[PDB]
Protein backbone atom coordinates (compact mmCIF):
# COMPACT_ATOMS: atom_id res chain seq x y z
CA UNK A 1 0.00 0.00 0.00
CA UNK A 2 1.41 3.56 -1.14
CA UNK A 3 -1.15 6.41 -1.65
CA UNK A 4 -1.44 8.81 -4.75
CA UNK A 5 -1.30 12.48 -3.75
CA UNK A 6 -2.36 14.81 -6.55
CA UNK A 7 -2.10 18.15 -6.23
CA UNK A 8 -5.83 19.41 -6.26
CA UNK A 9 -5.51 23.24 -5.71
CA UNK A 10 -2.62 26.20 -5.10
CA UNK A 11 -3.90 29.36 -3.20
CA UNK A 12 -2.06 32.02 -2.99
CA UNK A 13 -2.22 35.54 -1.51
CA UNK A 14 -0.05 35.77 1.07
CA UNK A 15 2.61 38.01 0.21
CA UNK A 16 5.63 36.71 2.61
CA UNK A 17 6.24 32.90 3.83
CA UNK A 18 3.85 30.82 4.85
CA UNK A 19 4.26 29.61 8.14
CA UNK A 20 1.55 27.29 9.44
CA UNK A 21 -1.24 25.80 8.13
CA UNK A 22 -4.20 23.40 10.07
CA UNK A 23 -7.18 21.79 9.14
CA UNK A 24 -10.40 22.76 11.46
CA UNK A 25 -11.35 19.54 13.88
CA UNK A 26 -14.71 19.78 11.88
CA UNK A 27 -12.64 19.35 8.28
CA UNK A 28 -14.57 22.70 6.51
CA UNK A 29 -11.70 24.98 6.36
CA UNK A 30 -7.73 25.51 6.19
CA UNK A 31 -6.18 28.31 7.99
CA UNK A 32 -2.85 29.45 7.28
CA UNK A 33 -0.79 31.77 8.72
CA UNK A 34 2.11 33.75 7.65
CA UNK A 35 5.63 36.30 7.59
CA UNK A 36 3.04 38.53 6.29
CA UNK A 37 1.14 39.11 9.81
CA UNK A 38 -2.06 37.87 8.47
CA UNK A 39 -4.27 34.71 8.53
CA UNK A 40 -6.33 33.54 6.12
CA UNK A 41 -8.89 31.20 5.66
CA UNK A 42 -9.87 28.82 3.13
CA UNK A 43 -12.53 26.27 2.19
CA UNK A 44 -10.73 22.78 2.44
CA UNK A 45 -12.39 21.12 -0.32
CA UNK A 46 -12.75 23.83 -2.88
CA UNK A 47 -9.64 25.82 -1.97
CA UNK A 48 -12.10 28.74 -2.01
CA UNK A 49 -10.51 31.90 0.18
CA UNK A 50 -12.67 32.53 2.70
CA UNK A 51 -11.16 35.94 4.57
CA UNK A 52 -8.76 37.31 5.86
CA UNK A 53 -7.38 38.09 9.54
CA UNK A 54 -5.37 40.94 10.62
CA UNK A 55 -4.65 42.75 13.86
CA UNK A 56 -0.62 41.47 15.02
CA UNK A 57 2.18 43.91 14.31
CA UNK A 58 4.82 41.29 13.44
CA UNK A 59 4.60 38.04 11.69
CA UNK A 60 2.78 34.96 13.02
CA UNK A 61 4.70 32.09 13.23
CA UNK A 62 1.86 29.17 14.35
CA UNK A 63 -2.47 29.03 14.40
CA UNK A 64 -4.09 26.25 16.10
CA UNK A 65 -8.30 25.75 15.96
CA UNK A 66 -10.23 25.33 19.02
CA UNK A 67 -12.09 21.68 19.01
CA UNK A 68 -15.37 23.62 18.13
CA UNK A 69 -13.93 25.02 15.00
CA UNK A 70 -15.66 28.18 16.08
CA UNK A 71 -12.15 29.85 17.42
CA UNK A 72 -8.35 30.46 16.42
CA UNK A 73 -5.22 31.06 18.57
CA UNK A 74 -2.27 32.36 16.98
CA UNK A 75 1.45 33.07 17.96
CA UNK A 76 3.39 36.40 16.76
CA UNK A 77 6.96 38.08 16.36
CA UNK A 78 5.07 40.70 18.21
CA UNK A 79 5.25 38.63 21.75
CA UNK A 80 1.88 38.13 21.98
CA UNK A 81 -1.10 35.52 21.02
CA UNK A 82 -4.26 36.59 19.97
CA UNK A 83 -7.72 34.49 20.21
CA UNK A 84 -9.50 35.08 17.25
CA UNK A 85 -13.54 34.84 16.66
CA UNK A 86 -13.45 32.72 12.90
CA UNK A 87 -16.63 33.97 11.85
CA UNK A 88 -16.36 37.41 12.73
CA UNK A 89 -12.84 37.75 12.04
CA UNK A 90 -12.50 40.15 15.46
CA UNK A 91 -9.64 39.46 18.52
CA UNK A 92 -11.85 38.22 21.09
CA UNK A 93 -7.87 38.28 23.70
CA UNK A 94 -4.68 39.09 23.59
CA UNK A 95 -2.40 37.03 25.49
CA UNK A 96 0.51 38.81 26.78
CA UNK A 97 2.86 37.65 28.98
CA UNK A 98 6.10 36.23 26.77
CA UNK A 99 9.14 38.53 26.63
CA UNK A 100 10.21 37.63 23.05
CA UNK A 101 8.67 35.75 19.94
CA UNK A 102 6.08 33.46 20.48
CA UNK A 103 6.73 30.69 18.14
CA UNK A 104 4.43 27.80 19.10
CA UNK A 105 0.61 26.84 19.66
CA UNK A 106 -2.34 25.08 20.80
CA UNK A 107 -5.77 24.74 22.54
CA UNK A 108 -6.44 21.26 24.90
CA UNK A 109 -8.78 19.47 23.61
CA UNK A 110 -11.74 20.87 26.02
CA UNK A 111 -9.85 24.46 24.59
CA UNK A 112 -10.29 25.95 27.56
CA UNK A 113 -6.64 26.30 27.55
CA UNK A 114 -4.38 27.41 24.98
CA UNK A 115 -0.27 26.43 25.41
CA UNK A 116 2.18 28.64 24.07
CA UNK A 117 6.00 28.37 23.29
CA UNK A 118 8.88 31.21 23.07
CA UNK A 119 12.34 32.39 22.30
CA UNK A 120 12.25 33.66 25.88
CA UNK A 121 12.85 29.67 26.81
CA UNK A 122 8.98 29.61 28.66
CA UNK A 123 6.03 27.66 28.24
CA UNK A 124 2.46 29.44 29.18
CA UNK A 125 -0.71 28.10 29.80
CA UNK A 126 -3.41 30.53 29.13
CA UNK A 127 -7.07 30.46 30.41
CA UNK A 128 -8.87 31.11 26.85
CA UNK A 129 -12.30 32.40 28.86
CA UNK A 130 -10.11 35.06 30.35
CA UNK A 131 -6.97 35.35 28.62
CA UNK A 132 -5.13 35.44 31.76
CA UNK A 133 -1.92 33.68 32.10
CA UNK A 134 -2.19 30.68 34.34
CA UNK A 135 1.17 29.12 34.90
CA UNK A 136 4.92 29.97 33.20
CA UNK A 137 6.82 26.87 33.12
CA UNK A 138 10.78 27.09 32.90
CA UNK A 139 10.46 25.12 30.24
CA UNK A 140 13.39 25.04 28.50
CA UNK A 141 17.56 27.01 27.93
CA UNK A 142 16.88 28.40 24.40
CA UNK A 143 13.75 28.70 22.18
CA UNK A 144 10.74 26.70 22.20
CA UNK A 145 10.13 24.81 19.34
CA UNK A 146 6.96 23.20 19.88
CA UNK A 147 3.90 22.28 22.27
CA UNK A 148 0.75 20.15 21.52
CA UNK A 149 -1.27 18.46 24.10
CA UNK A 150 -2.10 14.64 24.58
CA UNK A 151 -5.47 13.11 23.99
CA UNK A 152 -7.02 14.65 27.09
CA UNK A 153 -5.17 17.45 27.72
CA UNK A 154 -3.62 15.26 31.07
CA UNK A 155 -0.10 16.37 29.29
CA UNK A 156 1.65 19.24 27.43
CA UNK A 157 5.01 17.87 25.64
CA UNK A 158 7.62 20.76 24.54
CA UNK A 159 11.02 20.78 22.12
CA UNK A 160 13.55 23.42 21.81
CA UNK A 161 16.74 24.31 20.30
CA UNK A 162 18.26 23.19 24.05
CA UNK A 163 18.22 19.63 22.47
CA UNK A 164 15.62 18.49 24.60
CA UNK A 165 12.08 17.30 24.79
CA UNK A 166 10.27 17.53 27.88
CA UNK A 167 6.75 16.46 29.06
CA UNK A 168 4.97 18.37 31.65
CA UNK A 169 1.95 17.70 33.57
CA UNK A 170 -0.96 19.98 32.52
CA UNK A 171 -2.37 20.56 35.90
CA UNK A 172 0.72 21.27 38.12
CA UNK A 173 3.26 22.40 35.97
CA UNK A 174 5.78 19.89 36.81
CA UNK A 175 8.05 18.13 33.90
CA UNK A 176 7.56 14.50 34.43
CA UNK A 177 10.26 13.71 31.68
CA UNK A 178 13.16 14.91 29.80
CA UNK A 179 13.75 12.29 26.66
CA UNK A 180 17.03 10.77 27.23
CA UNK A 181 19.25 10.88 24.02
CA UNK A 182 22.91 11.03 23.68
CA UNK A 183 23.30 13.49 21.37
CA UNK A 184 21.69 17.18 21.42
CA UNK A 185 20.71 18.74 18.24
CA UNK A 186 18.08 21.07 18.34
CA UNK A 187 14.41 19.79 18.36
CA UNK A 188 12.27 21.89 15.82
CA UNK A 189 9.12 19.92 16.18
CA UNK A 190 7.47 17.77 18.61
CA UNK A 191 3.57 16.27 19.06
CA UNK A 192 1.72 13.48 20.19
CA UNK A 193 0.40 11.00 18.47
CA UNK A 194 -3.36 10.79 18.53
CA UNK A 195 -4.06 7.88 20.82
CA UNK A 196 -1.15 9.83 23.15
CA UNK A 197 1.47 7.25 23.69
CA UNK A 198 4.26 7.85 21.39
CA UNK A 199 5.53 11.03 20.55
CA UNK A 200 7.28 12.37 16.84
CA UNK A 201 9.96 15.04 17.09
CA UNK A 202 12.22 16.15 14.80
CA UNK A 203 16.34 17.38 14.73
CA UNK A 204 17.97 19.53 12.55
CA UNK A 205 20.14 16.62 11.59
CA UNK A 206 17.78 15.53 8.99
CA UNK A 207 15.77 12.95 11.32
CA UNK A 208 12.30 12.00 12.41
CA UNK A 209 12.23 9.85 15.32
CA UNK A 210 8.80 8.43 16.96
CA UNK A 211 9.33 8.10 20.58
CA UNK A 212 7.32 5.26 22.92
CA UNK A 213 6.68 7.93 25.81
CA UNK A 214 5.50 5.48 28.50
CA UNK A 215 8.94 3.85 27.67
CA UNK A 216 11.11 6.99 26.74
CA UNK A 217 12.22 4.58 24.04
CA UNK A 218 12.77 5.66 20.37
CA UNK A 219 10.64 3.11 18.08
CA UNK A 220 11.04 4.76 15.06
CA UNK A 221 13.19 7.08 12.91
CA UNK A 222 12.42 8.75 9.25
CA UNK A 223 15.00 10.30 7.03
CA UNK A 224 16.05 10.63 3.33
CA UNK A 225 14.17 14.35 3.67
CA UNK A 226 16.12 17.64 4.16
CA UNK A 227 15.79 19.43 7.51
CA UNK A 228 18.68 21.10 8.88
CA UNK A 229 17.51 24.77 9.36
CA UNK A 230 13.76 25.78 10.00
CA UNK A 231 11.15 24.16 12.41
CA UNK A 232 8.87 22.02 10.20
CA UNK A 233 6.01 20.68 11.34
CA UNK A 234 5.40 16.58 11.01
CA UNK A 235 2.38 14.65 11.30
CA UNK A 236 0.21 11.46 11.39
CA UNK A 237 -1.49 10.85 8.70
CA UNK A 238 -4.81 8.50 9.91
CA UNK A 239 -7.43 8.85 7.56
CA UNK A 240 -6.02 5.81 5.28
CA UNK A 241 -2.97 4.39 5.38
CA UNK A 242 -1.22 5.23 8.57
CA UNK A 243 1.84 7.18 7.55
CA UNK A 244 4.09 9.90 8.72
CA UNK A 245 4.06 13.43 6.64
CA UNK A 246 6.52 16.16 6.78
CA UNK A 247 7.50 18.87 4.97
CA UNK A 248 11.21 19.29 3.33
CA UNK A 249 13.87 21.91 2.92
CA UNK A 250 14.20 20.09 -0.68
CA UNK A 251 11.05 21.44 -1.65
CA UNK A 252 9.34 18.51 -1.34
CA UNK A 253 6.12 17.19 0.76
CA UNK A 254 7.84 13.70 2.28
CA UNK A 255 5.14 10.84 3.36
CA UNK A 256 6.61 7.77 5.32
CA UNK A 257 5.12 4.14 6.38
CA UNK A 258 5.08 4.91 10.06
CA UNK A 259 5.80 0.94 10.66
CA UNK A 260 8.53 0.41 7.93
CA UNK A 261 9.55 3.68 7.87
CA UNK A 262 10.10 3.47 4.32
CA UNK A 263 9.18 6.32 2.04
CA UNK A 264 5.94 5.87 0.03
CA UNK A 265 5.67 9.21 -1.48
CA UNK A 266 7.24 12.20 -2.28
CA UNK A 267 4.95 15.39 -3.30
CA UNK A 268 6.88 17.95 -6.04
CA UNK A 269 5.47 21.21 -6.74
CA UNK A 270 6.72 24.02 -4.15
CA UNK A 271 9.25 26.36 -5.09
CA UNK A 272 10.78 26.87 -1.72
CA UNK A 273 11.08 25.14 1.35
CA UNK A 274 7.47 23.29 2.31
CA UNK A 275 7.39 24.72 6.28
CA UNK A 276 4.14 23.76 7.18
CA UNK A 277 2.19 20.14 6.47
CA UNK A 278 -1.33 19.65 7.99
CA UNK A 279 -3.27 16.22 7.46
CA UNK A 280 -7.15 16.22 6.77
CA UNK A 281 -9.06 15.32 10.27
CA UNK A 282 -11.64 12.49 7.96
CA UNK A 283 -10.63 12.65 3.83
CA UNK A 284 -7.03 11.86 2.50
CA UNK A 285 -5.98 15.69 1.92
CA UNK A 286 -2.74 16.73 2.56
CA UNK A 287 -2.14 21.05 3.07
CA UNK A 288 1.17 22.05 2.47
CA UNK A 289 2.73 25.45 2.59
CA UNK A 290 6.15 27.08 1.75
CA UNK A 291 8.96 29.96 2.28
CA UNK A 292 8.70 32.90 -0.16
CA UNK A 293 10.27 31.91 -3.14
CA UNK A 294 6.54 30.28 -3.23
CA UNK A 295 4.16 31.78 -0.50
CA UNK A 296 1.44 29.39 -1.83
CA UNK A 297 -0.23 26.37 0.14
CA UNK A 298 -0.81 22.99 -1.72
CA UNK A 299 -4.18 21.02 -1.14
CA UNK A 300 -3.37 17.69 -1.81
CA UNK A 301 -5.94 14.73 -2.01
CA UNK A 302 -5.31 10.24 -1.96
CA UNK A 303 -7.27 7.64 -2.67
CA UNK A 304 -5.46 5.94 0.63
CA UNK B 1 9.41 34.42 12.61
CA UNK B 2 9.60 30.51 11.71
CA UNK B 3 10.12 31.32 8.50
CA UNK B 4 13.68 32.50 8.87
CA UNK B 5 16.08 30.47 10.52
CA UNK B 6 17.54 30.92 13.66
Amino acid sequence: VKPNYALKFTLAGHTKAVSSVKFSPNGEWLASSSADKLIKIWGAYDGKFEKTISGHKLGISDVAWSSDSNLLVSASDDKTLKIWDVSSGKCLKTLKGHSNYVFCCNFNPQSNLIVSGSFDESVRIWDVKTGKCLKTLPAHSDPVSAVHFNRDGSLIVSSSYDGLCRIWDTASGQCLKTLIDDDNPPVSFVKFSPNGKYILAATLDNTLKLWDYSKGKCLKTYTGHKNEKYCIFANFSVTGGKWIVSGSEDNLVYIWNLQTKEIVQKLQGHTDVVISTACHPTENIIASAALENDKTIKLWKSDC
Amino acid sequence: ARTKQT
